[PDB]
RNA sequence: GAAGAUGAUCAGAUACCGUCGUAGUCUUAACCAUAAACUAUGCCGACUAGGGAUCGGUUGUUGUUCUGACGCAAUCGGCACCUUACGAGAAAUCAAAGUCUUUGGGUUCUGGGGGGAGUAUGGUCGCAAGGCUGAAACUUAAAGGAAUUGACGGAAG
């Protein structure tokens, strides 16, 4: 895929995985 | 001037300078990192004593088509599973 | 029977030239192999290589044959040709045959006292081709010819007994390595040494001495 | 590779060029990059050059002209053929053309 | 270049470039060599009886073989104020 | 169309090259004469051979053709291009007897020993 | 050294005027500048009429070196130059290429005029850069009529001249005919006026 | 800037000798230069060379007589025990029948084979052939 | 031109360079005696003035600077020293 | 004019096209610190080749118009360009990407097969978006650069 949309779509997915840890802190 | 110090007294900033680029050569890395003392299933061995758990037969990847017959192994010394080839016509009968 | 077609090939004909010597003193170019073959009789080739190259067409490929040939006669004269035919047994004809015409001599030198007959090169000596460079270091009298076995083959047809070798680039192609050989076996009689300050006389050519022999 | 020493523009010692639009499709383009044409048309074809001068009311009416420049990107000008595709050698080229 | 006892083992001491000194090598096809004739007191060519320069391909690809010829015939007498060594 | 090919025209200019006394301006001439000069396998190549020899023939006597050459053109010619005129037209007697040229070119025959007269003409242009 | 005779007379020096030799080019290359004597306020360069004569001779005299005549070939693509290498080779012995050099006169051994001349002279060294190029692939010299803006790439000798002129062609290809014919003795001395004029050697329209 | 006048002197005279000019012109002058020069010289590498004085560091014009094949410097100036000269001449030197290493030592600047001969060693300063 | 005398260069050649380009460098400005109509008095002026010089007898402006040689004014005659 | 609303096309298009449109676009106070931020070419110094233009300054000079403009010469500095290839390069190409196995003018930074991955973890900066620093397991025989011939193109002739 293009590299502009894959380093979007892992940015989106980072911005995931921080809100996921951040319930438990 | 080919981008690094000539003076002679530049002794430390090349000896650093070599010593910062070697952990890009992954053999000099993996040596320091101690990776087969971690990572390795032998542990840095040469062999390794195991238990046989099942008979296991593997398909080849393309293009070839067979089936490689090979055991899941319990080895004794730190009790990981891996899975090792049994080589020649019909030495899988020889392991139960 | 060889009809001469050049002045050089009719001078060579007759009496007129003896030896390849006066033909490099005066920078002749050789355009006819018998030159070659009436002046070194004793000559061997070599074929290093035997390659298959393919031109793409609409119906298919289409392919040829490419040989390398290393000729040379032990003695300081070695010569390199590379030709591409139909047939393998036409491409190593003909690359014989420029082998032949590219034919150069090569100064060898003493590593050390000149005790003897001059055994390996005067100088340290370097040849590109593509990304190779060869690189012949002088060497003493017991060092064969420390090179692979292509630059070796190159070595032993010129003459050259006792030599190191340090080549870099992609060597595997080994047309480029031979051509950088080639190129730094040649360059020994164009790099100047201290023993070659003194003035020489230039001398008439023999093409001027001999201006009546190579009319026609 | 690099297909043109000049990077398809026409800066050099500068930073940044500010845009224009192509006439055509109304694309930001640098303005040293994008074709520009002068055009000097007659105001009146000259089919018409005659019946208008015939009910012209003044002797000696000089017609105006048109005088417009236009700017094209790159897909503008390839698509209307205000310039072609060239052979490499014949890119380096950069005389008007000689018709006029 | 000689041996130990003497024998010049050299073969083929080469010519050397009127203009550089650069030695010219078999296969230098560029270079020349520039003959010209002695005139004798009555202003005839003697014959067989020549000046002789060489010059490299080097030199010649550069286009100061004109300049080196002005310079060496001058020195030579060939020429007269034809050549000038302050520029 | 009718276009020669090379079989007729280099025959033909071989012909002219090797036989251009014997040869003529007329067909029927050239057509017998071709045939026991060159050994022809039909007659149809024949006619086509004789008759752009004759073209050709017809074309020198015209003039020089390029690309043909029969002893005799150029001999021919050395003789034909000796015109020289009884003036020089570079002799000094077409003007009034000393050269034009320009001022600053007197000063390089005055610096060379020379004492040659100059109208000088100044053009400054 | 060279006699005394072989100064540049003021005959020689009125013909060379009168012809427009001494008009160089606009332009100058930086090797030609020691031909330039001084630059005429409309552009033009004026050539050194003196070295240009001590090149003749030296060119001559190069010339008068090789021993079989034929082994020198005068080459002109220029038409101008054409009559002018076409009566030398007459007057001299010497073998003219007049008009178009084939590619591989001189390299190419199977071709139909194939030569191998030790020495090659030319009209001008824009328009013969083919003969020029082959000349230094087979160890050729080469002598140049060249200009103020002639390159000089693979040119031993320079005459400097002006190669774009009808008389100026024609003028120096004579003078060096006579010098090569006065050195061989076929004229008997440097004194002796030649039965051709500089007249022939001049290029002719087809009109005449 | 300018850090090795030296440097600068031998690259200018390859220059020129590579291109086959015959003379060549050295700004700035120096002691070590001088005697690079006069070493280059008494081995017959180079000809006469001329020192203009200019009220500043000065100026040379070299003669070349077009013997040289290459002459530069080593940078730095590595310390060179006499046991250190055979490993220089053997990366240096084309041959071990000519070409010099030039070395600055207590003794003065001089070539290895001289160096050899009055058993002194210093810093290497550059090389010839 | 691979042979020619660097010790001495044509002058011709050697005034058209730069000041700093020479084989020694050396100013090409100078200093002239500057006469005022009005009266007979040597005043040294440097060529390339930077300063409004006034000559010491009547206190008129001799010169005024430019960019590179000072411009004199009307009526004064300047002869170079 | 992101988002959104809407009319077309389409099998579907909440895409391209059309009409509107909210943030934004502008500005003031602060943040952010990233771009194909490109000449994909670090900075300082020296040398090596021809040529014509051009901008700024200076210095000498016209069959020119009216002091200025212009014209002709030199020069220093720039932005570039044309030719050649001594030279370099795998080549494309390069007056630097040259003066590099004949390897050393000074110095800073960066890279070490392709992925995993600029990810995880720790730290730090930020209001946030995110920036900077930054792995490994595992996996893999190529990935890639430049050019050649062909084939194809809803590219031109
Ligand atoms: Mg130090
Ligand atoms: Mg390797
Ligand atoms: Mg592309
Ligand atoms: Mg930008
Ligand atoms: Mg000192
Ligand atoms: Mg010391
Ligand atoms: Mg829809
Ligand atoms: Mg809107
Ligand atoms: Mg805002
Ligand atoms: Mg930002
Ligand atoms: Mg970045
Ligand atoms: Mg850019
Ligand atoms: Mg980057
Ligand atoms: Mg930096
Ligand atoms: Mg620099
Ligand atoms: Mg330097
Ligand atoms: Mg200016
Ligand atoms: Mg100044
Ligand atoms: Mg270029
Ligand atoms: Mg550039
Ligand atoms: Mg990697
Ligand atoms: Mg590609
Ligand atoms: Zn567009
Ligand atoms: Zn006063």
């Amino acid at each position: 895929m293009r590299d502009k949309w894959r380093k979007k779509r892992v940015r989106r997915l980072k911005r995931k995985r921080r809100k996921v840890r951040a319930r438990s802190k | 001037g080919k981008g690094k110090p000539r003076g002679l007294n530049s002794a430390r900033k090349l000896r650093v300078h070599r010593r910062n680029n070697r952990w890009a050569d992954q053999a000099y890395k993996a040596r320091l990192l101690g990776t087969a003392f971690k990572s390795s299933p032998f542990g840095g061995s040469s062999h390794a004593k195991g238990i046989v758990l099942e008979k296991i037969g593997i398909e080849s990847k393309q293009p070839n088509s067979a089936i490689r017959k090979c055991v899941r192994v319990q080895l004794i010394k730190n009790g990981k599973k891996v899975t090792a080839f049994v080589p020649n016509d019909g030495c899988l009968n020889f392991v139960d | 029977g060889w009809t001469p077609v050049t002045k050089l090939g009719r001078l060579v004909k007759a009496g007129k030239i003896t030896s390849v010597e006066q033909i490099y003193l005066h920078s002749l170019p050789v355009k006819e192999y018998q030159i070659i073959d009436l002046l070194l009789p004793d000559l061997k080739d070599d074929v290093m290589k035997i390659r298959s190259v393919q031109k793409q067409t609409r119906a298919g490929q289409r392919t040829r044959m490419k040989a390398v040939v290393v000729i040379g006669d032990s003695n300081g004269h070695v010569g390199l040709g590379i030709k591409t035919a139909k047939e393998v047994a036409s491409a190593i004809k003909a690359a014989i045959v420029i082998a032949k015409l590219s034919i150069i001599p090569i100064r060898r030198g003493y590593w050390g006292s000149n005790l003897g007959q001059p055994h390996s090169l005067p100088c340290k000596v370097t040849g590109k081709c593509g990304s190779v460079a060869v690189r012949l270091i002088p060497a003493p009298r017991g060092k064969g010819i420390v090179a692979s076995p292509v630059v070796k083959r190159l070595m032993q047809l010129a003459g050259v007994e006792d030599v190191y070798t340090s080549s870099s680039g992609s060597t595997r192609t080994t047309e480029n390595t031979l051509k950088a050989a080639f190129a730094a076996i040649g360059n020994t009689y164009s790099f100047l040494t201290p023993n070659l300050w003194a003035e020489t006389p230039l001398a008439a050519s023999p093409l001027e001495v001999y201006a009546e022999e190579a009319a026609a | 590779p690099k297909k043109r020493a000049s990077n398809g523009r026409n800066k050099k010692g500068r930073g940044h060029v500010k845009p224009v639009r192509c006439l055509n499709c109304a694309r930001c383009v640098p303005k040293d990059k994008a074709i520009k044409r002068v055009t000097i048309r007659n105001m009146v074809e000259a089919a018409a050059v005659r019946d208008l001068s015939e009910a012209s009311v003044y002797a000696e009416y000089a017609l105006p002209k048109l005088y417009n420049k236009l700017h094209y990107c790159v897909s503008c000008a390839i698509h209307a053929r205000i310039v072609r595709v060239r052979s490499r050698t014949d890119r380096k080229i950069r005389t008007p053309p000689q018709r006029k | 270049m000689e041996n130990d006892k003497g024998q010049l083992v050299e073969l083929y001491v080469p010519r050397k470039c009127s203009a550089t000194n650069r030695i010219i090598k078999a296969k230098d096809h560029a270079s020349v060599q520039i003959s010209i004739a002695k005139v004798d007191e009555d202003g005839r060519a003697i014959a067989g009886e020549n000046i002789t320069y060489a010059l490299s391909g080097y030199v010649r690809g550069r286009g100061e073989a004109d300049d080196s010829l002005n310079r060496l015939a001058q020195q030579d007498g060939l020429l007269k104020n034809v050549w000038s060594y302050s520029r | 169309g009718r276009v020669r090919t090379k079989t007729v025209k280099r025959a033909s200019k071989v012909l002219i090259e090797r036989f251009y006394p014997k040869l003529t301006l007329d067909f029927e001439t050239n057509k017998r004469l071709t045939s026991e000069i060159a050994v022809i396998q039909s007659k149809r190549l024949r006619n086509k051979i004789a008759g752009y020899t004759t073209h050709l023939m017809k074309r020198i006597q015209k003039g020089p053709v390029r690309g043909i050459s029969f002893k005799l053109q150029e001999e021919e010619r050395e003789r034909k291009d000796q015109y020289v005129p009884e003036v020089s037209a570079l002799d000094l007697s077409h003007t009034n007897g000393q050269l034009e040229i320009d001022a600053d070119t007197a000063d390089l025959v005055k610096s060379l020993g020379f004492k040659i007269p100059v109208q000088t003409v100044s053009i400054s242009a | 050294s060279l006699p005394a005779s072989f100064d540049l007379t003021p005959e020689d020096a009125k013909l060379l005027l009168a012809a427009n030799v001494h008009l160089g080019a606009k332009n100058v290359q930086v090797h030609n500048k020691p031909y330039v004597y001084k630059t005429r306020p409309d552009g033009m360069n004026i050539i050194n009429i003196g070295k240009t004569w001590e090149k003749i001779v030296l060119a001559a005299r190069i010339i008068a070196a090789v021993p079989n005549a034929s082994d020198v070939a005068v080459c002109s693509s220029r038409t101008f130059g054409q009559r002018a290498v076409l009566k030398f080779a007459a007057h001299t012995g010497a073998t003219a290429i007049a008009g178009r050099f084939t590619p591989g006169n001189f390299t190419n051994y199977i071709t139909r005029s194939f030569k191998e001349p030790r020495l090659v002279v030319v009209t001008d060294p824009r328009t013969d850069a083919q003969a020029i190029k082959e000349s230094s692939y087979v160890n050729i010299p080469v002598i140049a009529l060249t200009d103020m803006d002639s390159p000089s790439e693979y040119v031993d000798v320079a005459i400097p001249c002006n190669n774009k002129g009808k008389h100026s062609i024609g003028l120096i290809w004579w003078l060096l005919a006579r010098e090569v014919l006065r050195l061989r003795g076929i004229i008997p001395d440097r004194t002796t006026e030649w039965s051709v004029m500089p007249d022939l050697y001049f290029y002719r329209d087809p009109e005449e | 800037t300018r850090t090795s006048v030296l440097a600068d002197a031998l690259n200018a005279i390859n220059n020129a000798e590579k291109t086959g000019k015959r003379q060549v012109l050295i700004r700035p002058s120096s002691k070590v230069i001088i005697k690079f020069l006069t070493v280059m010289q008494k081995h017959g590498y180079i000809g006469e060379f001329e020192y203009i004085d200019d009220h500043r560091s000065g100026k040379i014009v070299v003669q070349l007589n077009g013997r040289l094949n290459k002459c530069g410097v080593i940078q730095p100036r590595f310390n060179v025990k006499i046991n250190d000269i055979e490993r220089w001449t053997d990366n240096l030197l084309p041959a071990r029948q000519f070409g010099y290493v030039i070395l600055t030592t207590s003794a003065g600047i001089m070539d290895h084979e001289e160096a050899r001969r009055k058993h002194v060693s210093g810093k290497i300063l550059g090389f010839v052939y | 031109v691979l042979v020619q005398d660097l010790l001495h260069p044509s002058p011709a050649t050697e005034a058209k360079q730069h000041k700093l380009k020479t084989l020694v460098q050396q100013p090409r400005s100078f200093f002239m005696d500057v006469k005022c109509q009005g009266c007979l008095n040597i005043t040294t002026v440097f060529s390339h003035a930077q300063t409004a010089v006034t000559c010491d007898s009547c206190s008129t402006v001799l010169c005024t600077p430019t960019g590179g040689k000072a411009k004199l004014t009307e009526g004064c005659s300047f002869r170079r020293k």
